[PDB]
């Protein structure tokens, strides 16, 4: 019984994608 | 034991609903 | 503005947020009700573990469980209906020893599992809010993202400001599947251990009473 | 729609795609399948667990069992098959009693086995599927935000009007892998706990009919 | 400049911090206080054990942990037990060697499984402590961010102010989970292994005692 | 021998932590 | 395209990933071999298990070994080593019972020991593969980050999309690292099942055949 | 470039980067001396076994033993101390055989686990050191990072420019986590390995020995 | 054993406080 | 026992080779 937060992983970078695409 | 589970069950339901409804308040604030 | 998040949310927000809300409030109290009956039970069965071993007779324990009846509970359960099954074949005419014991052992094996049955309730359905409770936010967070993607993708010229707000709200769902996840996962180690240590006993005391009866014929 | 995007994508989305959804369909068959099974085995194995104590002699049980002999299943095909070794070890060589019973011992052992190895199929794929598929999610998610990084990295002034397809392909992975992903978990368990919690009647019987073949040996 | 951080957070990220800082505090001081213990143990059983084999009667012995008998501890309760029954048995209507043998064995279970549950105390709270401390922090993370994307949202150009509060919430989050979880994570595998060994030494005492004293009856 | 992910969450954060802060 | 940002590369990046590819290649190759020796190991030691029972005289079978004088694997070494120990055994030194079977038992135990050594040889280079990948993954990001924030600086104009490749190659080899991680991870457990099931069973035929070789003395 | 870092950073940052150095150097330092020592066990363990088979008398090796005087490690050690418990036993003449064999058998017991505590030593700081290291980078990492966003709104002036060399310097922290962490793990596994194989040479030849000895009892 | 969790947790104090100080402290330079 | 373990090296590393030629061709698509 343990916790699984792998997905989490996907969300951060689709995140990180809007940040640098917005750049300019 | 079933009594007890419905007891548990109403302090739980109530406990939750006071504290969520707090957070609520405070959050607006 | 916790509030207007959650009424502004789509129709499958809400729902994944009530069934979250809704494991939270089931999870608290089955908790809470069996750690009772575990110290309970711990408790009963150092006493009687105590008392049994002072050098009495059988028959004067025998004597002494039949006035409580059916408020007999645990390893007392387990001692009155080894010994009433005993006394039963015993006063039966042309009986074998070995018969008559495997007849006892049996019962108490039925006792025994029907006490372990009766003490593991309800317990199973903590590891399953455990296990499965973050996905069901993930999986609402993707869909509220993608959404909120699919609404911008309507004017092709936005800026940050535009899909700020719609982000903020779809991470709402994984917060509280994490805060319903974790109480579980914190207290099913625990109560399984207290299971296993319980039950252990039990095993010890059954083969003890086994052997002690087998001189007795 | 969605079948837009799925024509649009490339070899390797379509291929995850595909490898998911059949996860999907055979976790589902897999559970719908071995659900039946498991059910009815409890059910024949308390039935023949209630017969057999009626006290009927043992060479009468013996001989109605040859008239199904094809299709028994559980308790009945371990007796079956101890009584059967034995009694040919019996008539049909002279030797020590334990030996005879030694070797009833054994073959009521490997029946056993099998009838646990003949329960217990399909299963642990589930926990495969539950294991894999986030990783494989992420795997086709992490492919499209890397090109669309590189594509980024040459182009100047984006308006995030470019990007918003990639964006909008990767989710439906991630959305695909934990929807396959949510049920296979809670069947697993589930499914354990009945195997574990049947393995012992047979256990059991199989130590009571040993002791009950030493007396008449 | 910390605690200007701390105060201008909100009430859920202070509960969260508090929580963090009560399991450190709580953690130390087990940490702290479970080795002398242990070290003590280990030596007092070491002590005790090497006069049991110096050739003195074993009455005399006998006589010696009468005048200490309410508080004894570690080795030496275990000796006291199996020859107080031993003496017990045989000087009532003279018992078989089997039954006097059973009584003793029966006896020094009992007494080693209170020792090693006296010994064992709070070592599966520094795992459980080790194993969820980052997700609370995790869980903080998230809701500054929520935050933050909150404060973003606003209709004029974002500013350092608006994002101060959300960055400096989520970091001060995440380092107070990372420095709450190292000493758990360096004590528990060091503390589980003193137990473990102990264990191997009550158990060769035991069977050495039962063997001796198998030959005087 | 079992997979550890919290450094790798915690690099991602801080990283993403790190690219917002640069917005304005 | 990703060949260019490989070529692109550092030093350091372009080792890990060679590092990387060889460990995977190893543990693929570790785990295709496996495999099918432990299949072999578990049907051999079955047929002779069943060829034991059929009722030939032992005489006969250790003929039969003696003949073929060559080395042997599985259950019949264990046969072999036993009896070839009691031969001797029983007419020299003494001649009471327990001395013979505690002999017989020694030399069966140490076949059974070194057999298990020779029959797990590989393993725990997977387990430690599986636990070191990731931190070299996590080394490489961390250094290409590093390097792509060092370059920034030394310019005037500060742009992402200038900063956007240093993003991709972390991402891969972070990538990479999972990849060559996973496979072993779940393969050491998988195998390890394996070898308690026929550690079980070799105990087991021990048993046995000490209680047949006891029973003749 | 080292003395520029120490002085650019402050506080709690070049403690950690001092303790993960000193951490490195006692690992590496620890690793090759325990080589070099466990080679020589192995070599020395080989060489007693080797002479033991000569067919010499006991008696002759005794002298030989005691020619050796104080030096002696492992299997010497337990021989001699072994035989030196048997005779002044047994000079006495107040002990059943059985207790004699049980004397001797005691006290090559003890040598063992001395011999085998005297090779286990400074293991578990490698597994420390491995289990740590990267938790303290994570929080030097952190704190930095917050430092230089606190610094950054104190000058209105700031411009994504000049934080790059600011931001650039905080990471160095993990990457020397990391590295210091790498090896430990692989050089834990491998002693633990050894010492395993170590163990069971020795308990073999205490009970091979313990066998020689009962027979001529 | 009580008095030992009392004593334990009073040093865990001391130390909380002394090592909180010296962060505030550290926070400084 | 050296044989097979060579044989399986090779068919490692060709699937290996076989695999990474497939994941650098999709990328100029």
């Amino acid at each position: 019984s343990e916790i699984n937060i792998v997905p989490l992983l996907d969300v951060l970078l689709v995140l990180l994608l809007i940040f640098m695409a917005t750049a300019p | 034991q079933n009594d007890k589970l419905k007891r548990a069950i109403i302090i739980s339901a109530v406990l939750h609903v006071i504290l969520f409804a707090a957070l609520i308040w405070s959050s607006f604030d | 503005n916790i509030l207007d998040l959650f009424l502004k949310a789509s129709l499958l927000v809400k729902l994944i947020m009530l069934i979250l809300i809704g494991f939270s409030i089931a999870s608290w109290a089955i908790i809470i009700q069996r750690t009772r009956i575990l110290n309970a039970a711990a408790r009963e069965a150092e006493a009687f573990e105590d008392k049994f071993w002072s050098g009495i007779e059988l028959s004067r324990l025998y004597q002494e469980s039949q006035g409580k009846r059916d408020n007999l509970t645990g390893s007392e359960q387990i001692f009155y209906s080894g010994f009433k099954e005993f006394v039963r074949l015993h006063r039966a005419n042309s009986h074998a020893p070995e018969a008559v014991v495997e007849g006892a052992s049996r019962a108490m094996r039925i006792s025994m599992n029907r006490e372990l049955e009766n003490l593991e309730t309800h317990i199973p359905f903590l590891g399953t809010v455990g296990s499965i409770s973050p996905y069901i936010g993930l999986f609402g967070t993707v869909w509220g993202i993608m959404h909120a993607f699919i609404a911008l993708g309507a004017v092709k010229q936005a800026t940050l400001q535009m899909v700020a707000p719609g982000i903020a709200e779809a991470l709402i769902a994984t917060a509280i599947g994490l805060f319903a996840a974790i109480p579980a996962v914190m207290a099913y180690n625990r109560l399984n251990q207290r299971v296993n240590k319980l039950e252990l006993n039990y095993d010890n005391f059954m083969e003890e009473f086994t052997a002690i009866l087998h001189r007795q014929a």
